[PDB]
Protein backbone atom coordinates (compact mmCIF):
# COMPACT_ATOMS: atom_id res chain seq x y z
CA UNK A 1 0.00 0.00 0.00
CA UNK A 2 2.56 2.38 -1.40
CA UNK A 3 2.40 5.96 0.60
CA UNK A 4 3.65 8.99 -0.07
CA UNK A 5 5.14 9.80 2.91
CA UNK A 6 5.83 8.12 6.25
CA UNK A 7 6.55 9.41 9.74
CA UNK A 8 8.87 7.60 11.60
CA UNK A 9 7.79 7.95 15.41
CA UNK A 10 10.05 7.73 18.09
CA UNK A 11 7.56 6.38 20.64
CA UNK A 12 8.40 4.94 24.49
CA UNK A 13 10.90 2.69 25.69
CA UNK A 14 11.66 0.91 22.21
CA UNK A 15 10.94 3.93 20.54
CA UNK A 16 13.81 6.03 22.03
CA UNK A 17 15.68 2.54 21.32
CA UNK A 18 15.03 3.18 17.47
CA UNK A 19 15.83 7.05 16.98
CA UNK A 20 19.54 6.00 18.33
CA UNK A 21 19.54 3.54 15.27
CA UNK A 22 18.99 6.92 13.08
CA UNK A 23 21.62 8.62 15.06
CA UNK A 24 24.34 6.45 14.51
CA UNK A 25 24.02 5.94 11.32
CA UNK A 26 26.90 9.03 10.20
CA UNK A 27 28.07 9.01 6.77
CA UNK A 28 31.68 10.90 6.36
CA UNK A 29 32.11 12.74 2.98
CA UNK A 30 35.45 14.75 3.12
CA UNK A 31 34.98 17.87 -0.17
CA UNK A 32 37.64 18.19 -2.61
CA UNK A 33 39.38 20.55 -0.79
CA UNK A 34 41.22 17.87 1.22
CA UNK A 35 39.64 19.85 4.39
CA UNK A 36 37.89 16.77 6.48
CA UNK A 37 34.44 18.76 6.99
CA UNK A 38 32.96 16.66 9.97
CA UNK A 39 29.89 17.29 10.17
CA UNK A 40 26.89 16.99 11.61
CA UNK A 41 23.80 16.66 8.74
CA UNK A 42 21.37 14.77 10.96
CA UNK A 43 20.16 17.59 12.82
CA UNK A 44 16.58 16.46 12.13
CA UNK A 45 17.34 13.58 14.86
CA UNK A 46 18.85 14.64 17.46
CA UNK A 47 18.41 13.59 21.53
CA UNK A 48 15.14 15.48 21.39
CA UNK A 49 13.28 14.36 18.36
CA UNK A 50 10.36 12.33 18.80
CA UNK A 51 9.35 11.70 15.39
CA UNK A 52 10.68 11.88 11.82
CA UNK A 53 9.02 12.30 8.53
CA UNK A 54 9.99 10.44 4.75
CA UNK A 55 8.93 12.80 2.23
CA UNK A 56 9.00 11.38 -1.65
CA UNK A 57 6.14 12.89 -4.07
CA UNK A 58 6.62 9.97 -6.73
CA UNK A 59 5.55 7.21 -3.83
CA UNK A 60 7.79 5.82 -0.96
CA UNK A 61 8.54 2.49 -3.41
CA UNK A 62 10.24 4.98 -6.02
CA UNK A 63 12.42 6.73 -3.38
CA UNK A 64 15.89 5.35 -2.93
CA UNK A 65 16.60 3.98 0.94
CA UNK A 66 13.04 2.05 -0.20
CA UNK A 67 13.21 0.60 -3.44
CA UNK A 68 16.41 -1.51 -3.00
CA UNK A 69 15.29 -3.22 0.05
CA UNK A 70 12.37 -4.35 -1.26
CA UNK A 71 13.70 -5.91 -4.14
CA UNK A 72 16.45 -7.55 -2.62
CA UNK A 73 13.82 -9.02 -0.38
CA UNK A 74 11.62 -9.66 -3.26
CA UNK A 75 14.52 -11.64 -5.45
CA UNK A 76 15.82 -13.32 -2.52
CA UNK A 77 12.01 -14.37 -1.71
CA UNK A 78 11.94 -15.82 -5.46
CA UNK A 79 15.03 -16.96 -5.19
CA UNK A 80 14.54 -19.10 -1.80
CA UNK A 81 11.32 -20.63 -3.34
CA UNK A 82 12.99 -21.52 -6.35
CA UNK A 83 15.88 -23.22 -3.93
CA UNK A 84 13.02 -25.26 -2.21
CA UNK A 85 12.15 -26.65 -4.87
CA UNK B 1 -16.82 15.74 30.57
CA UNK B 2 -18.97 15.28 33.59
CA UNK B 3 -22.49 16.01 34.54
CA UNK B 4 -23.42 18.76 37.38
CA UNK B 5 -24.86 16.42 39.55
CA UNK B 6 -26.28 18.27 43.19
CA UNK B 7 -28.52 16.96 45.91
CA UNK B 8 -28.58 13.19 44.82
CA UNK B 9 -27.52 11.66 47.97
CA UNK B 10 -27.02 8.01 49.03
CA UNK B 11 -30.80 7.46 49.04
CA UNK B 12 -31.08 9.82 45.79
CA UNK B 13 -29.03 7.96 43.46
CA UNK B 14 -30.96 8.76 40.71
CA UNK B 15 -31.22 8.48 36.84
CA UNK B 16 -29.19 11.54 36.13
CA UNK B 17 -26.18 9.98 38.79
CA UNK B 18 -26.47 6.39 36.55
CA UNK B 19 -25.79 8.73 33.65
CA UNK B 20 -23.28 10.38 35.04
CA UNK B 21 -21.24 7.48 35.96
CA UNK B 22 -21.47 6.22 32.69
CA UNK B 23 -20.44 9.68 31.15
CA UNK B 24 -17.37 9.84 33.64
CA UNK B 25 -15.96 6.54 34.33
CA UNK B 26 -17.69 3.59 32.42
CA UNK B 27 -17.53 5.36 29.33
CA UNK B 28 -14.57 7.01 29.80
CA UNK B 29 -12.72 3.95 29.96
CA UNK B 30 -14.11 2.27 26.49
CA UNK B 31 -12.66 5.89 25.05
CA UNK B 32 -9.25 5.09 26.60
CA UNK B 33 -9.85 1.37 25.50
CA UNK B 34 -11.04 2.15 21.88
CA UNK B 35 -7.78 4.53 21.33
CA UNK B 36 -5.87 1.82 22.44
CA UNK B 37 -7.14 -0.79 19.81
CA UNK B 38 -7.18 2.18 17.03
CA UNK B 39 -3.47 1.83 18.01
CA UNK B 40 -1.08 -0.25 16.07
CA UNK B 41 2.49 1.03 16.43
CA UNK B 42 4.12 0.21 20.05
CA UNK B 43 6.48 3.14 19.77
CA UNK B 44 3.59 6.24 19.95
CA UNK B 45 1.81 6.84 23.62
CA UNK B 46 -0.92 8.37 24.18
CA UNK B 47 -0.55 10.48 27.27
CA UNK B 48 -3.68 10.06 29.27
CA UNK C 1 -9.86 24.77 44.48
CA UNK C 2 -10.95 25.93 40.97
CA UNK C 3 -12.63 28.86 40.99
CA UNK C 4 -14.40 29.46 38.29
CA UNK C 5 -18.14 30.52 36.82
CA UNK C 6 -21.36 28.08 36.54
CA UNK C 7 -22.59 26.42 40.02
CA UNK C 8 -19.56 26.63 42.13
CA UNK C 9 -20.49 30.74 42.63
CA UNK C 10 -21.83 30.10 45.58
CA UNK C 11 -18.20 28.74 46.86
CA UNK C 12 -16.16 31.74 45.52
CA UNK C 13 -17.13 33.74 48.56
CA UNK C 14 -15.07 31.22 51.07
CA UNK C 15 -11.97 31.00 48.58
CA UNK C 16 -10.58 34.16 50.31
CA UNK C 17 -11.53 32.00 53.40
CA UNK C 18 -9.80 29.47 53.33
CA UNK C 19 -6.41 30.89 51.39
CA UNK C 20 -6.15 32.72 54.67
CA UNK C 21 -4.77 29.76 56.15
CA UNK C 22 -1.87 29.22 54.08
CA UNK C 23 -3.47 26.89 51.63
CA UNK C 24 -4.18 28.48 47.78
CA UNK C 25 -7.18 28.32 44.63
CA UNK C 26 -6.96 28.32 41.70
CA UNK C 27 -8.45 30.92 38.48
CA UNK C 28 -9.30 28.66 35.90
CA UNK C 29 -6.25 30.43 33.49
CA UNK C 30 -4.18 28.89 36.62
CA UNK C 31 -5.28 25.42 36.47
CA UNK C 32 -4.68 25.71 32.29
CA UNK C 33 -1.09 26.28 33.38
CA UNK C 34 -1.08 23.75 35.80
CA UNK C 35 -2.21 20.72 33.38
CA UNK C 36 -0.64 22.12 30.79
CA UNK C 37 2.56 21.79 32.60
CA UNK C 38 1.78 17.85 32.53
CA UNK C 39 2.49 18.25 28.80
CA UNK C 40 6.37 19.58 28.82
CA UNK C 41 8.80 16.69 27.30
CA UNK C 42 10.25 16.01 30.39
CA UNK C 43 7.13 15.00 31.96
CA UNK C 44 6.03 13.07 28.43
CA UNK C 45 8.94 10.98 28.82
CA UNK C 46 8.33 10.41 32.70
CA UNK C 47 4.74 8.87 31.86
CA UNK C 48 6.39 6.64 29.60
CA UNK C 49 7.47 4.82 32.24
Amino acid sequence: NNPNELTIHFGGAKGRAIRDNYIGMMFETIGEDGALKSEKIFKDIDETTTSYTFVSPTGLLSATQFTQPALTLMEKAAYEDIKSK
Amino acid sequence: AAIPENGNGLDNIDSKSEFAHRIMLTNLLRLLGAVKSKKTTDTRPAQC
Amino acid sequence: WTRGTGLMSANNIIAEGIEKLGVRTFSQKEMAFNILGLLTPEIVQLCQE
